[PDB]
């Protein structure tokens, strides 16, 4: 009990036309105002854990399993409740694009939600531009890269105000650059906001600044702690299937060769740091 | 066989839109066995030259000489048959490409087409169907039974199955997690190690510095570099200038190095770079 | 398993709109199935397969809906932008253009329903065969009988200012062409929409 | 997209539902025309239309191009009536009333004004506009058992894929020709076979699209169309009257002027 | 459209109760999820109790809850909060504020509320 706003507790999932659960008696809380990182292999849990957080897919037995968000156990009659608190950026930039443009497109949740039409007007206008995307305020997402849609996709989920941001998936299919963008506008917003992001991910990097990082392995929560508790553990996420992050793996080779540094040293500035200072 | 660009200059019809971009005085040539990377900034021509291969889009000026064929300026559409039977395109995300009943039959269709016998073909997509780690239950289901994953492996097998001569991939990696990309890359560098020339089309710097052994650097339709990745990769004031990544432990180097390390060489690689890291410990 | 009802209403919805991008995709873009023996005469269109996929796919209401929309793109076709002469003749009128589409889609949904109610998985492919023959068949079939009841009866058709006994041979000619392009087309449509149909109900297996 | 270019003369200060009806309404009038009169109104009305947006020629050359031979077509069918070929007698007969040629000047006037006035509509008005004012039209179905608030996002979302389907069923073609696919070879015997390597894609690919929409829509509270705001309105405005005028006059001059 | 109006607040003894009012002028309070809030002299703003545009959603704080019942009044475009049980802690300033980013629900947060109330008074002593 520590002021956690997302708590699953005994998920577990058949995909209807599969045989086996995609979760089973998975738990895991989500502290408030953390940004979180999912990751697994091959089990792919993961990928179904978003859905489930806002609703989409229902768990197995309703009555052994419970999933809570911001006070609000996701229930049949607060389905709609809990969307409000819960916003995902989704994975393919295209095809979550419902405006003919920008402005629609960002417009399309206050629509939803009965907004007044002047205070659409401020919102949307805000939002756009909260993403940089005033430019192409009234552009096509046919004539719009990947990276921009992502963008786009994220304005109109801060609009609404939510209490929790998902990327899931959200950077996957996106020019690396690109990833940065969409990772450092989803950091703004949530210092901006106070919010809590949810990263459904297989970048190790977006996953290695996440203040909680959960290991998922065959629908099951193979371990769960700070990135610098979880990544230095080379072994079990290899058996997995996971890599590591750039700075992980680099301090393991330089193990291999003889030269060991710290768990605790999780950064590429600490790092040029220790190295440096092993010079001198 | 060598692949080489004359004069090649590809122009999309002047006063048209102008986010096709096209090729300008494109001269090169490639090497008949190695691992050639197309690296360039969003708006470069990649996809545009890519084409040029698989005699997509033949030129306006100068000649393309790939496998036996002369592509010129009036090269026509009627014997590419058996040029794409040799020079193969591997088109982004192709799980689209995916339509047959069973996965071996849309892999077999790649063969088929290219004049491949029904016992030919069908041995000839059960083979790489293995290469590309399909599971043998998966050989009869439909492509659409299939995750992306598997539906990319089918994909990349239709079209390598044939196992032509030139195979020009593009992005082949995407969205594949960081296990997944390493077996792809892993399957093409043993079909370039068979003996088969490879173009790929990559964003991630990373992997031309750990695979590719020719970069062609494209910027504007025009060629602005054209070297080993070690060579491309040595100036950070050049990049910056030129809006070009580097190999994110080429930036480690570069980060240790303005911090005044006395790291030797130019370390690409994760390896590479922690060896320098080594021998700049002591003396 | 929240709120169902909604899940398959907003499915519908935008399942519709890709449908309706395909269809003005095939209808105002000169597609590559579009196959014609004689350029400028009717075409056997790639668009009652169509019809015949979304119809097996969602139903017979929604065919009829779907065909309406088809026959509402041909109507406005007919007067925006003929093709040729067959259209000109005969696509401008409302009852010609939209009845037998109309019927045409309720009758792919009607047929569709069939490999809805078979539970062997082979004998599906056999009745999607059937609503993308139907689906070129009644509207084939209805266009001929109408353009029979409008305009073959009374040859005034406004087309030119054709003998009445000219304007007949004229339209015997054209129903002619349509039976052999509608036979050529029944059974195009009927082979390839089993072939769209099975891989969708795969790439639906869940939800 | 139908190559809708921005401007800032009148025509685009017209509501779209205006723009809409007059182009229903003008070419409803360029059918109930017959008397020289009468084609000489619509033609007046209809270029004035033309002369009064402001976009010279070589927009209306591009927009009837790939008719005027199939203008010719249905042009000559029509002067020579019923013949394809008036073998007897090649040239000119009559004086009172000249010769047919003038009847199939009617259809190049037809042909021309249907698709002028149907391009002013295309190149002036945004996509989601001219969805908006069908929608509009489509109110009055709200007394029988239909919803057009579903019908108006259907199309709008349409409208919205139309190019990136588009973009993806070009794609599809040249990586089904880069695995060696053949798409005009042989009669149509097979040219039929070749076919489903572009039609299973692009199902497969609307479908999973169609997925994906649904799945984000619902994740923003799309609980139906019943109950929500709507971010895009459409006001009337004064100039909007200007069609009226060209409308009413339009009645006037060809019910009078047209056979009694 | 921010004419926000608390009204209601005054002094009362501990145990005993008083009904705050925040009503709009000028709009409809329909269209915005209505949060109260409670500023305490040295203490810094806090989220109290809230109502969704449905009416169907309230949530309250810990210090509130069982004592503190908030309604939406659709006929007079006011909404309504109930205090019973005043204790001396809960002498504060009390402020409504309106968001419409929100129907199904409602959040107790300072920060999504983009209309503010200037807040009246409640003192609980004796
Ligand atoms: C030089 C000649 C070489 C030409 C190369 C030909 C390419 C290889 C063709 C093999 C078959 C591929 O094309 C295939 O067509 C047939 C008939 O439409 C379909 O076959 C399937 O459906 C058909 C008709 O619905 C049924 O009769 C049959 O039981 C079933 O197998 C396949 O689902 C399709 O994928
Ligand atoms: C002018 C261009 C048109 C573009 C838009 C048209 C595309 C429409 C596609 C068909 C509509 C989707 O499918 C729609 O849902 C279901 C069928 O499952 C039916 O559902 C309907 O039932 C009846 C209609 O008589 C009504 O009482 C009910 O309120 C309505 O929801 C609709 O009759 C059908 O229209
Ligand atoms: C005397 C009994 C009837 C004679 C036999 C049946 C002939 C049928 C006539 C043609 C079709 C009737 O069509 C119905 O009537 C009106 C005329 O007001 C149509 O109007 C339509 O038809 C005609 C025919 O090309 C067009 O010139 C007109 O522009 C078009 O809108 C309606 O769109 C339709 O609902
Ligand atoms: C209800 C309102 C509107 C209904 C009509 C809907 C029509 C839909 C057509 C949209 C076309 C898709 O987008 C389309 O892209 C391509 C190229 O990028 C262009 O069209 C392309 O095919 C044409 C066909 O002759 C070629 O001659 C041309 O060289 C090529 O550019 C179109 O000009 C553009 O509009």
């Amino acid at each position: 009990g520590s002021d956690n706003i997302i708590s699953f507790d005994h998920v577990t999932f058949t995909y209807p036309d599969s045989p086996r659960p995609a979760l089973s008696d998975l738990s895991f809380a989500i502290e408030r105002g953390s940004w979180t990182a999912l990751i697994g292999h091959n089990g792919s849990g993961k990928s179904t854990v978003s859905k489930l957080i806002n609703g989409l897919l229902a768990p197995d037995d309703l009555d052994k399993s419970s999933i809570t968000v911001d006070g609000v156990k996701l229930g049949a009659d607060t389905v709609w409740e809990v969307r409000e608190k819960v916003g995902i950026v989704f994975q393919n930039p295209d095809n979550q694009f419902v405006g003919a443009t920008v402005s629609d497109d960002v417009a399309f949740g206050l629509e939803n939600r009965a907004v007044p039409r002047p205070e659409m007007l401020k919102i949307v206008a805000q939002a756009v531009a909260d993403v940089g995307m005033a430019d192409y305020a009234d552009s096509e997402p046919s004539n719009l890269s990947g990276g921009q849609k992502q963008r786009v996709a994220i304005a109109g989920i801060l609009a609404v105000k939510p209490q929790v941001i998902i990327l899931d998936e959200s950077t996957s299919m996106l020019d690396p650059e690109g990833k940065e963008q969409i990772l450092d506008l989803v950091r703004k917003i949530k210092e901006d906001n106070n919010l809590t992001v949810i990263s459904i991910t297989h970048d190790l990097e977006e996953a290695a600044g996440a203040d909680q990082v959960l290991v998922l392995d065959d629908g099951q929560l193979l371990d769960q702690g700070k990135p610098e508790e979880i990544f230095p553990k080379v072994e079990m996420l290899k058996r997995i299937g996971l890599d590591i992050p750039f700075v992980y793996r680099l301090k393991q080779l330089l193990k291999e060769r003889g030269i060991v540094l710290p768990d605790e040293i999780d950064d590429d500035e600490k790092l040029v740091q220790s190295l440096w200072q092993l010079n001198s | 066989m060598a692949i080489k660009f004359e004069n090649v200059s590809y122009v999309y019809s002047p006063g048209s839109p102008l986010e096709a971009i096209g090729l300008d005085q494109l001269n090169f040539s490639l090497e008949e066995g190695k691992f050639i990377a197309l690296v360039g900034h969003t708006g470069s021509g990649k996809s545009t030259l890519m084409q040029h291969f698989n005699a997509l889009l033949k030129p306006t000026s100068g000649k393309i000489e790939i496998a036996g064929y002369t592509i010129t300026p009036e090269t026509g559409n009627k014997g590419l048959k058996d040029l794409r039977r040799k020079v193969s395109l591997a088109f982004q995300f192709s799980e689209a490409q995916l339509f047959e009943n069973t996965v071996l039959k849309d892999v077999e269709y790649g063969p088929r087409n290219f004049g491949f016998s029904e016992d030919e073909a069908r041995e000839a997509a059960l083979k790489w169907l293995k290469k590309v780690g399909l599971k043998d239950d998966l050989i009869e289901h439909s492509p659409f039974d299939l995750s992306g994953g598997q539906m990319r492996r089918v994909a990349l097998a239709g079209v390598l199955a044939y196992e032509p001569e030139i195979i020009c991939l593009d992005e082949p990696a995407a969205g594949l997690d960081p296990m997944g990309r390493l077996e792809m890359m892993q399957l093409f560098k043993d079909y370039q190690a068979a003996g088969h020339t490879v173009i790929l089309v990559t964003h991630n710097m990373d992997d031309v510095a750990d695979y590719a052994d020719d970069v062609l650097a494209l910027e504007h339709g025009r060629l602005i570099k054209h070297a080993s990745p070690k060579e491309v990769f040595k100036d950070s004031e050049w990049l910056q200038k030129h809006h070009l990544a580097e190999p994110r432990s080429a930036r480690f180097a570069a980060k240790l190095e303005a911090a005044g390390l006395k790291l030797p060489g130019q370390p690409l690689t994760m390896p590479e770079l922690a060896d320098a890291i080594k021998q700049s410990l002591k003396g | 398993m929240y709120d169902s009802e909604a899940r398959q209403k907003t499915l519908n919805l935008t399942v519709s709109a890709v449908f309706v991008a395909i269809l003005l995709l095939e209808a105002f873009i000169p597609n590559v199935g579009y196959i014609t023996i004689l350029p400028g005469l009717p075409a056997i269109t790639t668009i009652p397969l169509t019809v015949a996929v979304f119809a097996s796919l969602r139903g017979p209401k929604a065919g009829a809906a779907f065909g309406l929309v088809w026959g509402l793109t041909s109507l406005l076709r007919a007067y925006v932008a003929p093709n040729g002469l067959v259209t000109i003749l005969l696509f401008q009128n409302p009852l010609i253009a939209l009845l037998p589409r109309l019927a045409a889609g309720w009758a792919a949904g009607l047929a569709g329903q069939l490999a809805d109610k078979w539970e062997k998985e082979s004998r599906k492919p056999l009745a999607y065969a059937l609503s993308g023959l139907l689906a070129s068949a009644v509207n084939t079939l209805i266009v001929i009988l109408l353009s029979d009841l409008v305009y073959f009866i009374h040859p005034q058709k406004l087309a030119l200012a054709l003998g009445a006994k000219s304007g007949q041979s004229l339209l015997v000619i054209l129903f002619t062409a349509l039976a052999v392009n509608g036979i050529l087309e029944a059974v195009f449509s009927g082979l390839i929409t089993p072939l769209i149909t099975a891989p969708l109900k795969k790439r639906l297996k869940r939800r | 997209i139908g190559r809708y270019l921005p401007g800032t003369t009148f025509v685009y200060r017209v509501d779209p539902r205006a723009k809409l009806l007059t182009t229903f309404y003008f070419i409803i009038m360029i059918f109930l025309a017959n008397n020289w009169v009468s084609y000489l109104v619509i033609s007046i009305f209809g270029l004035a239309y033309v002369f009064a947006t402001g976009l010279k020629a070589r927009v209306f050359w591009d927009g009837v191009k790939p008719m005027i031979w199939m203008i010719v077509f249905t042009s000559l069918l029509q002067t020579f009536f019923m013949a394809g070929g008036k073998v007897y007698w090649h040239w000119w007969i009559f004086t009172l009333s000249s010769e047919g040629l003038i009847n199939g000047l009617y259809v190049f006037i037809r042909f021309a004004m249907i698709i002028l006035v149907s391009t002013v509509m295309t190149v002036t008005t945004k996509p989601l506009e001219i969805a908006d004012a069908m929608e509009w039209m489509l109110t009055p179905l709200k007394l029988f058992k239909v919803n057009v608030g579903m019908i108006s996002l259907v199309i709008s979302i349409a409208l919205r894929f139309v190019p990136t389907l588009f973009d993806q069923t070009v794609k599809i073609m040249n990586a089904q020709r880069s695995r060696g696919a053949d798409f005009n070879d042989g009669g149509l015997v097979k040219r039929a076979k070749s076919v489903v390597p572009m039609l299973v894609p692009l199902f497969i690919d609307s479908l999973e699209v169609a997925l994906d929409l649904s799945t984000a829509m619902e994740s923003r509270g799309y609980k139906g169309s019943e109950g929500r705001t709507r971010y895009r309105i459409l006001e009337w405005s004064k100039v909007d009257l200007i069609p009226v005028a060209y409308c009413l006059l339009l009645t006037i001059l060809m019910i009078t002027t047209r056979k009694h | 459209q921010v004419q926000l109006v608390e009204s209601g607040g005054g002094l009362v003894q501990p145990g005993g109760s008083l009904r705050l009012s925040c009503t709009a002028s000028g709009f409809t309070l329909d269209d915005y999820a209505i949060g109260w809030f409670r500023q305490a002299p040295g203490k810094e703003r806090e989220g109290i109790s809230c109502i969704s545009r449905s009416g169907s959603s309230t949530t309250y704080a810990d210090s509130v809850k069982g004592r503190f019942t908030i309604s939406r009044d659709r006929a007079e475009n006011t909404v309504y909060l109930q205090m019973n049980s005043l204790k001396p802690e809960d002498t504060a300033d009390y402020y409504c504020a309106a968001t419409p980013v929100w129907y199904w629900s409602c959040a107790v947060k300072v920060g999504p509320y983009d209309y503010w109330g200037q807040g009246t008074q409640v003192t609980v002593s004796s």
